[PDB]
RNA sequence: UCGAAGGUGGGAUCGGCGAUUGGGACGAAGUCGUAACAAGGUAGCCGUACCGGAAGGUGCGGCUGGAUC
RNA sequence: CUGGGCAGUAACUGACGCUGAGGAGCGAAAGCGUGGGGAGCGAACAGGAUUAGAUACCCUGGUAGUCCACGCCGUAAACG
RNA sequence: AGAAGCACCGGCCAACUACGUGCCAGCAGCCGCGGUAAUACGUAGGGUGCGAGCGUUGUCCGGAAUUACUGGGCGUAAAGAGCUCGUAGGUGGUUUGUCGCGUUGUUCGUGAAAUCUCACGGCUUAACUGUGAGCGUGCGGGCGAUACGGGCAGACUAGAGU
RNA sequence: CAGCUUGUUGGUGGGGUGACGGCCUACCAAGGCGACGACGGGUAGCCGGCCUGAGAGGGUGUCCGGCCACACUGGGACUGA
């Protein structure tokens, strides 16, 4: 069945980014909203917002592309898995593309990326690498 | 030539069954 | 595959077959060296090869190659045997070191003169 | 003053009624030694003719390799037909470390500092195809920043930040 | 079994090489100065001096009784 | 142990004039032997091996000693080739070569081996000692009035003196300003191929 | 009383040898065929059953990793 | 007599889901047991032919089997 | 002036010509060489790599991403159970509040000494030693956190079922 | 190697011990362990470490140091902290 909507969301992102889709729609969960917030303020997508779905909430996000048809995301990868959870301390955080990409980190301070985790001093769950 | 891989197995199985039929009696039933 | 599968049954390495036997962790081992004779190699490389049936001090029996040319080995020479397998012969997997108790060094050896057993000169 | 290097010379054959018709394939890599590298396959009845054809069609298959001063910007893994080549940037001291087929391509590209590892097929041609694919996958901080909309300093790590200007003063 | 109680402990720990979280249980013995306890009985315990061959625990407080 | 053999032979084999001045070299720039003129196969391992042999026989350094120096150069922070050249320069026979108190390496080495040298007034006879910063490169007091030690005076002008050591007048004592880094190191050899070698 | 050793007994279990016998592998320029690869001369294979010096043959069902219109 | 599936309404429950080591059931054909049945076909078998031979292919017959009931078997290029 | 030998030279692998032998002797790790012109056997010369060491064996790791957590695969290359149901187990939609077990932050204690790494110091340098700083990844206590996972008390209908 | 366990699981009263304790004993109940591998078979001293490896891992436990076990083989007490 439907396991790990985090990976479902990022796989929807991959498939539509590879298909050059302007926008994606999916179910809304607070974790998805915060992941889309991270993706925004790290600059991998354009605006996202929410519909009044028939049930629940519906999360739509827009995919930004360069002036020509170049992907603004070069890929992405779920790292924390429901079959294998991966945790990282603040001193041994993952380095995505040596730094040119980022990793979504879940911490007691909420969801926040590699730079905030390193210079704020707490590590924890590593949901995914976007780059 | 993937059928050759089947023919080797066929020959080995055929010889084993032939040996069992040579010994379905006290030749092998005692043992 | 499905990491739960790995935790239920872990990755187990393939059995590494013992490359050398009859010596049981011994770099060399001596033998009474019965039945010296000469045998033929496989379908190519038609020649005649000097081999010896060695009763090793592991209380085993193996076939060994006599390297070099010439040997004084007949039936009961106390030989020292080490590894090394010849490609031509099927059952040869060991080699008597030349220059041991009752294996003299090969005569007229002036090149490489440590294998095959040889003092320099007089 | 412009580097060529041939990696593999392989004698192919075509079978006809009379017998076997032989030919030579000459995989060559042409490079400037700073950032310009191209790979040419090249085929001809004669070994130097195949060398020349490979050089001539490698010099028309060029692509820029993004470096930062002897090492690549970030680590990648190129996947060829069946070749897999993994590249990891190296500290400014330890030189090129690569296998026979990869080493030529990155030396012609002009990297001085790289960790290369062939994990997939061992065929030289597919190895160089995989390495080239990895160099395509390579990206620059200054265009990743344009890709993401954020400036240089908040996309590229401070290490490579301060390591860039140490070349050009 | 006559003033003896059996508490089935719980623990989760990181798998040493595959890194998963394995759920491992226990089955251990604790004291009851009063032999009243159903089946279930989320309860807490602390160590003692051994009161039998495999007695090392004591029931301290019983909460959310067996329903 | 030392090589104790021909020098121009290996200069020819390595295809580089290692020593300073050799008429025996440049007459037959090809490697010696009966097959001295054959077209050698320009292999990567080939030039790496000739290059490491260059690095060794330039300073008269033996194999496992060069190993040990390279395994501490790799471990030292930063880079490895610059520090490897640094330390192989810091060997005191090379120090004498830079100071100009010798004509060739094989007697720069022997002037140390034969005990004509105190560093901090300490009798040293091992040629592998490494000079530190600010140190004094001095001689025994009784060495004076000896033929090479007095021809060492007028032969101090034909060879330039590096800027990491200072040589003074009637007391033939050197002062090591600092441990020389990269540039003032004479470079008959490109040095990244040692670095590449030992990853094999 | 308990108690090592010892004795008695019946089992368990791990090995060695064994007349005789069975297959396997590797060898050589041996003997009998020609079963497969082409429609391989009856398409070939799978399971199963029976038969035959030997490859194999045949029946029943199946497959195309064969054909035909 | 009986199983499943699909669509629609949104009436109901409110995560009750997925998978599944072992395990259990089902499982072509052949085969096995007992009892029936047996037209046609048809392993085996026999004759004829072909052939150097022909333990085959082709022909003539033809037993088991193929069918039924109830058990057993539990295997197939059981394949997409 | 008393003081150098060892191994190897077809490709891996750095290092070649000649003579003697002629499927013989023999070499070899691999694939192969030698049947009258051998860079591959024996000798000579030369050379290469080393050097009080050089080679052979045996053992182990590496290369081997050829047990794959890092880091592999299963249509035809080895690999989907004949199919289904279902036990343990693994795993699990959306949302609210709480616990803080996992997770995570900090401190304290422990993690002996020696070993390994950094810096100096001395045995003539070195090997070796000493000192100071890391390592000691883990664990126990206290004080924080609740984003994710987990427990609990609930809620929803989107999955599932009626 | 799928069933192992009867002083075995627990309790009471005792004994015994330096000390808790089926450590032992009388009585009473019938429990405890196990597919997260009981019971069994084979192998093995363990460790900081050492070898290798980029690491994770793999091999190994020799000098040194720490812990344990043993002292011809097997069983037992004594003194004495
Ligand atoms: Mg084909
Ligand atoms: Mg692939
Ligand atoms: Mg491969
Ligand atoms: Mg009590
Ligand atoms: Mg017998
Ligand atoms: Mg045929
Ligand atoms: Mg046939
Ligand atoms: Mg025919
Ligand atoms: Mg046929
Ligand atoms: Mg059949
Ligand atoms: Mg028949
Ligand atoms: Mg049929
Ligand atoms: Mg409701
Ligand atoms: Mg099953
Ligand atoms: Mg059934
Ligand atoms: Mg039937
Ligand atoms: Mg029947
Ligand atoms: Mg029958
Ligand atoms: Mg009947
Ligand atoms: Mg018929
Ligand atoms: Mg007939
Ligand atoms: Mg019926
Ligand atoms: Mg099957
Ligand atoms: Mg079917
Ligand atoms: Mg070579
Ligand atoms: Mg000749
Ligand atoms: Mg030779
Ligand atoms: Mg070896
Ligand atoms: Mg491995
Ligand atoms: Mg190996
Ligand atoms: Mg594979
Ligand atoms: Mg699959
Ligand atoms: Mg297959
Ligand atoms: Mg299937
Ligand atoms: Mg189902
Ligand atoms: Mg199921
Ligand atoms: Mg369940
Ligand atoms: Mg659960
Ligand atoms: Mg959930
Ligand atoms: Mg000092
Ligand atoms: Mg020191
Ligand atoms: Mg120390
Ligand atoms: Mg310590
Ligand atoms: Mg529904
Ligand atoms: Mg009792
Ligand atoms: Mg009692
Ligand atoms: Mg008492
Ligand atoms: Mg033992
Ligand atoms: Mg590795
Ligand atoms: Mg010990
Ligand atoms: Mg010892
Ligand atoms: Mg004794
Ligand atoms: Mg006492």
């Amino acid at each position: 069945t439907m396991t790990d909507p985090i990976a479902d969301f990022l796989t929807r992102l991959r498939n539509a980014n590879s298909a050059y889709h302007d926008e994606v729609s999916l179910p809304h969960s607070k974790l998805k909203a915060n992941i889309a917030q991270i993706l925004k303020n790290e600059g991998y997508i354009s605006d996202f917002r929410t519909e009044d779905a028939r049930v629940g909430k519906s999360l739509v996000i827009q995919l930004k592309y360069g002036p020509s048809r170049e992907r603004s995301i070069a890929g992405l990868r779920r790292v924390s898995k429901p079959g294998l959870r991966v945790y990282a301390k603040s001193t041994n955080l993952p380095r995505v593309l040596g730094g040119l990409g980022v990793a979504i980190i879940s911490t007691s301070s909420g969801l926040l990326t590699d730079r905030q985790a390193a210079r704020q001093g707490v590590g924890g769950e590593v949901l995914a690498y976007v780059w | 030539g993937s059928v050759i891989k089947k023919r080797r197995k066929r020959m080995s199985k055929k010889k084993h069954r032939k040996l069992l039929r040579r010994t379905r009696v006290q030749r092998r039933k005692l043992g | 595959p499905t990491i739960q599968q790995l935790v239920r049954k872990g990755r187990r390495d393939k059995i590494s077959k013992v490359k050398t036997a009859a010596l049981k962790g011994s770099p060399q081992r001596r033998g009474v060296c019965t039945r010296v004779y000469t045998t033929t190699p496989k379908k190519p490389n038609s020649a005649l090869r000097k081999v010896a049936r060695v009763k090793l001090t592991s209380q085993v029996e193996v076939t060994a190659y006599i390297p070099g040319e010439g040997h004084n080995l007949q039936e009961h020479s106390m030989v020292l045997v080490r590894g090394g397998r010849v490609k031509d012969l099927p059952g040869v997997r060991y080699k008597i070191i030349r220059g041991s108790l009752d294996t003299q060094g090969v005569k007229n050896r002036k090149q490489a003169r440590s294998r095959y057993g040889a003092k320099k000169e007089k | 003053n412009y580097l060529e290097r041939v990696v593999a010379i392989n004698r192919v054959s075509k079978v006809v009624k009379g017998g076997r018709r032989f030919s030579f394939t000459a995989l060559v890599i042409v490079g400037d030694g700073n950032g310009m590298v191209g790979v040419g396959y090249g085929k001809a009845k004669e070994v130097p003719a195949a060398i020349a054809k490979g050089v001539e069609e490698a010099r028309k298959s060029f692509f820029r390799v993004p470096l930062i001063g002897g090492t690549i910007t970030h680590p990648v893994q190129g996947e060829a037909a069946a070749g897999v080549v993994l590249l990891r940037p190296a500290s400014p001291g330890t030189g090129v470390i690569a296998g026979g087929a990869a080493r030529a391509v990155l030396e012609c590209a002009g990297v001085h500092d790289i960790l290369a590892k062939s994990l997939g097929s061992d065929n030289a041609i597919n190895v160089v195809h995989a390495t080239v694919a990895a160099l395509k996958l390579l990206q620059r901080p200054e265009e990743v920043a344009a890709r993401r909309g954020l400036p240089i300093e908040d996309v590229a790590p401070a290490g490579m930040l301060k390591a860039r200007r140490k070349s050009e003063a | 079994m006559q003033k003896t109680i059996v508490v089935e402990l719980e623990d989760r720990m990181r798998h040493p090489l595959y890194g998963k979280i394995i759920r491992t249980t226990k089955k251990v013995k604790a004291h009851d100065e009063d032999s009243v306890a159903g089946i279930g009985d989320r309860v807490s315990l602390m160590e003692t001096r051994p009161l039998s061959a495999t007695k090392r625990w004591r029931l301290v407080e019983i909460l959310e009784k067996a329903k | 142990a030392r090589y104790t053999g021909p020098v121009t032979r290996k200069s020819r084999r390595l295809r580089t004039d290692l020593v300073g001045g050799d008429q025996a070299f440049e007459k037959r720039p090809y490697p010696p032997g009966q097959h001295g003129r054959a077209r050698i196969k320009e292999s990567e391992y080939l030039l790496q091996l000739q290059e490491k042999q260059k690095a060794r026989f330039t300073y008269g350094v033996m194999e496992k000693q060069f190993r040990r120096y390279y395994e501490e150069a790799v471990r030292q922070p930063g880079k490895t080739g610059e520090e490897l050249l640094k330390i192989l320069e810091s060997r005191l026979d090379n120090v004498i070569y830079r100071a100009g108190l010798a004509r060739t390496r094989r007697m720069a080495r022997q002037l140390v081996s034969h005990g004509h040298f105190n560093v901090n007034g300490v009798h040293v006879n091992v040629p592998s000692y490494r000079v530190s910063q600010y140190d004094i490169v001095d001689v025994r007091d009784k060495s004076l009035n000896t033929v090479p030690f007095q021809i060492a005076r007028e032969t101090a002008g034909e060879r330039p003196i590096p800027s990491w050591l200072q040589v003074v007048g009637e007391r033939q004592r050197v002062l090591i300003h600092q441990l020389p880094e990269r540039a003032q190191i004479d470079v008959p050899l490109t040095e990244q191929l040692i670095v590449e070698y030992y990853s094999k």
